[PDB]
């Protein structure tokens, strides 16, 4: 899918 | 777990920035210190610096200028108005160089800490920033960069290989159009290619650093990395094999392609991101891919390396600015595991001092 | 002619 960011 | 670590930086767009100036004629990051935006605020241009070691306070001038760029290092800006140059001190408030063309600069870029490249519809320049010198024709483009939007300029640590990259379109594809030049040979030659880098890389039983040129393509035979060392090895070394690995788009991304590259040589990997917000690492000594996934749904239009971790620091035209480095104490683990490459892994793991493959 | 002006 997408990775989300920290 | 992931062999990455993935990080939001910063939104531009909760600083006031106008995203209709985040693209890549109007914002640039030249190194992960600053990033430089031109706006039109009533009819007064101006140029938003931001510091990103202090991002809610970014500076803002008035200028003439229709480009800007900052020194990778220093606050020192470079700004043009069609064949004026003109190098700015911030905190000194002093030019410290002018310069005027005889020819429109189409892209520059810092290359160095101090040496300014400009590219012409003719002709590719250094200009260095120490004592009087004025720049520099290093080479002149080949007609088959002739048409192309100028893209990316860089060079390997010596500036002795030279890559000019152009896009345009043929065949409703962006096809991209590589110039390397040989400083010492004098000697161009024309790469189907979309983006690229240089490494310097220390081949086991050498004695000296390789200089490794490694670009990404989507070509006809769809996409592909290559890495080769340039240049005829020094005295006593192994010559590097070259790799060409593939290069995967998934079938609905059929319009994407590289965009950005960058190496760690700490980690002795290439991280390549694609227009449409892709990101894959590779191993600069095999080609072998580690990871791919998507980071971004915007387009990404300026990378650099991002020093802190060794990693790569972008912009997406959101105004996201985004890295994506190795996580250390993961990387090994997933090649093990995941990848199920204990091969790698394991040269990973002693070549860059990374833990995780006492256990295979 | 500078085309960097003061704040």
């Amino acid at each position: 899918d997408i990775l989300f960011p920290a | 777990i992931l062999p990455i670590r993935f990080q939001e930086h910063l939104q531009l767009q909760n600083l006031g920035i106008n995203p209709a100036n985040i693209g890549f004629s109007t914002l640039t990051m030249e190194s992960d210190k600053f990033i430089c935006i031109r706006e039109k605020v009533g009819e007064q241009a101006q140029v938003v610096i931001i510091d990103m070691n202090d991002p809610s306070n970014p500076i803002r001038r008035p200028i003439s200028a229709d480009s800007a760029i900052m020194n990778p290092a220093s606050k020192v800006i470079a700004l043009k108005a069609g064949k004026t140059l003109q190098i700015f001190n911030i905190e000194m408030k002093s030019k410290m160089k002018a310069h005027t063309m005889t020819d429109d600069v189409t892209f520059w870029k810092w290359i160095s800490l101090n040496t300014v490249a400009l590219v012409t519809d003719n002709a590719v320049y250094h200009w260095s920033m120490e004592g009087e010198s004025q720049p520099v024709k290093m080479f002149d483009r080949h007609s088959s960069l002739a048409g192309c939007q100028i893209i990316n300029y860089r060079t390997d640590a010596k500036q002795k290989w030279l890559l000019l990259t152009g896009i345009s379109a043929q065949q409703n594809r962006v096809v991209g159009a590589m110039q390397l030049y040989s400083v010492d040979r004098k000697v161009s030659q024309p790469i189907e290619g979309h983006a690229a880098s240089f490494a310097q890389f220390k081949m086991e039983g050498n004695a000296e650093e390789s200089t490794l040129f490694c670009f990404a393509v989507r070509g006809q035979a769809g996409g592909k990395l290559h890495i080769i060392e340039v240049g005829t090895p020094p005295t006593g070394n192994q010559p590097f094999p070259k790799k060409a690995v593939d290069v995967f788009f998934p079938p609905e991304a059929q319009n994407d392609f590289p965009v950005a590259m960058q190496i760690s040589e700490k980690h002795d990997v290439v991280f390549l991101i694609t227009k449409y917000g892709y990101i894959h690492l590779y191993d600069l000594e095999t080609g072998t891919c580690i990871y791919m996934n998507r980071i971004s749904g915007e387009t990404i239009f300026v990378t650099a390396p991002h020093e802190a971790t060794a990693g790569i620091i972008g912009v997406n035209r959101k105004g996201q600015v985004l890295s994506v480095c190795v996580e250390e104490e993961n990387i090994i683990p997933y090649i093990t595991n995941v990848l199920q490459n204990p091969d790698l892994a394991l040269r990973m793991a002693v070549r860059n001092n990374l833990a995780g493959a006492e256990e295979l």
